[PDB]
C-alpha cells in the first residue's frame, strides 16, 4: 500500500513535466515558425508576399526615372528660391 | 492550401488553451507538492509524539517500555528522511519549470504584438496591389484597358 | 482547494519577501520617525 | 531610500532587479521606433491612394 | 522530454558561454559603475 501511493505520488509530477516539454517543443515550433531567415517561416515568409506583390506594383507602372527627380528638386529649390527672392526684394 | 495568415489567429488560439492547459497542471503539481509536505509533518509529530511517550514510558525507572518505543520511532522516522529527500529534489523543478512558462508568456505576447502589423501590411498589400490594378485597368495604352478600351468602342 | 489555491498565486504573484523586509524596515523606521518626533515634540 | 541609513547591501539587490526591466525598456524601445516608419510610411500610400 | 529538449536547443542554438561571461563581466561593472556614482553622489 505504501508502495503504491508511492508511485501514484509522483505519477502526475512527469505528466506536468512532459506536459509543459510537449509545449516547451510547440511553443517555439510556433515562434520557429515565426523566427528569422533560419527558418524562413510565414512570420519572414509572409513579408516576402508583400515585397513580389509590392515588386509587382513597380513593374506595372514603372516608377519615375531620378533624372526627373533631380530636374524637380532642382527646380523646385530654384523656383522657391524665386518665389522668396522676389518675395523679400518686394519687401522693400 | 489554406491562409497562411488565417493560421496565425488559430495558431496563437490553440496556443493560447495550450497556455491555460499548462498553466492549471502547474497548480495541481505544487498543490500536491505542498499536501506531501503536510504529510511529513504530520508524521514528524506522530514521531514527537512517540518521543514524549518514550519520556514518560523512561520515566518512573521503565527502560525497557522505552527501547520498544524507540525502535517503533525508527520505523517512522526511516520515512521521514526518505519523504524528505524527495521533497528536496522536486523544489528545482517546481522552480525551474517556472522559470520557462514565465519567459514563455513574455514571448507569446510578443509575438501577438506583432501579429496585427503585418496583417495590416498585407491587407494594405493586398490593396495596394488591387489599387493599380483597378487604375491599370483604367491606364494609357500601356495597359490598353478599358479606360482606353472603352472609347474606342 | 489547494490546487484553485495555487492558481490564484500564478494569475497574480504574490510581492517578493524583499519588499515584506522593505515595508517591515521602513514601516518600523517610519513609526519610530512619527514617534521619535512626538515624544521629542512633548518636551 | 534603501542606500539611505548605510545600508548599501540591499541598494545592490535593488539595482540588480532594476536591470531586468531596463532590459525591457531597451528591448522594447527598439520595436518602438522601427515602427515609427511605417505607420508614417503607409499613410502616404493610402493619403495618395 | 530530454529528446524533444534537446530538438529545441537545435532549432535556436542557445548563446555561447562567450557571452554569459560578457554580459556577467558587464553587468557586475554596470551596477558597480552604477552604485559607485550613487554613493558618491550622496556625498
Amino acid at each position: 500500500e505504501r508502495k503504491y501511493l508511492e508511485l501514484k505520488s509522483q505519477k502526475n509530477l512527469y505528466l506536468a513535466r512532459l506536459k509543459s516539454a510537449i509545449a516547451a517543443q510547440k511553443i517555439e515550433e510556433i515562434a520557429g515558425n515565426l523566427d528569422n531567415a533560419s527558418a524562413s517561416s510565414l512570420f519572414e515568409r509572409i513579408e516576402t508576399k508583400i515585397l513580389e506583390l509590392e515588386a509587382e506594383r513597380e513593374l506595372l507602372n514603372p516608377p519615375p526615372s531620378p533624372l526627373d527627380k533631380k530636374f524637380e528638386q532642382w527646380e523646385e529649390q530654384q523656383a522657391v528660391e524665386a518665389t522668396l527672392a522676389a518675395m523679400k526684394a518686394r519687401r522693400s | 492550401q489554406e491562409a497562411p495568415e488565417d493560421l496565425l489567429e488559430r495558431l496563437l488560439g490553440e496556443m493560447e488553451l495550450e497556455l491555460i492547459e499548462l498553466r492549471r497542471a502547474l497548480a495541481q503539481t505544487i498543490a500536491t507538492f505542498k499536501s506531501t509536505e503536510r504529510q511529513r509533518d504530520a508524521q514528524q509529530l506522530i514521531a514527537q509524539r512517540w518521543y514524549e511517550k518514550a519520556q514518560a514510558a523512561l520515566d518512573r525507572g521503565n527502560e525497557q517500555l522505552a527501547r520498544e518505543a524507540l525502535g517503533q520511532r525508527q520505523s517512522y522516522q526511516s520515512h521521514t528522511e526518505a519523504l524528505g529527500k524527495s521533497l528536496g529534489e522536486q523544489r528545482a523543478l517546481v522552480e525551474q519549470v517556472r522559470g520557462q512558462l514565465q519567459k514563455l508568456e513574455r514571448k507569446y505576447l510578443e509575438l501577438k504584438s506583432q501579429k496585427n502589423l503585418y496583417l495590416a501590411r498585407l491587407k494594405s498589400a493586398i490593396a495596394a496591389q488591387k489599387i493599380e490594378e483597378i487604375a491599370g485597368n483604367l491606364d494609357n495604352a500601356s495597359a490598353s484597358s478599358l479606360f482606353e478600351r472603352i472609347e474606342t468602342k
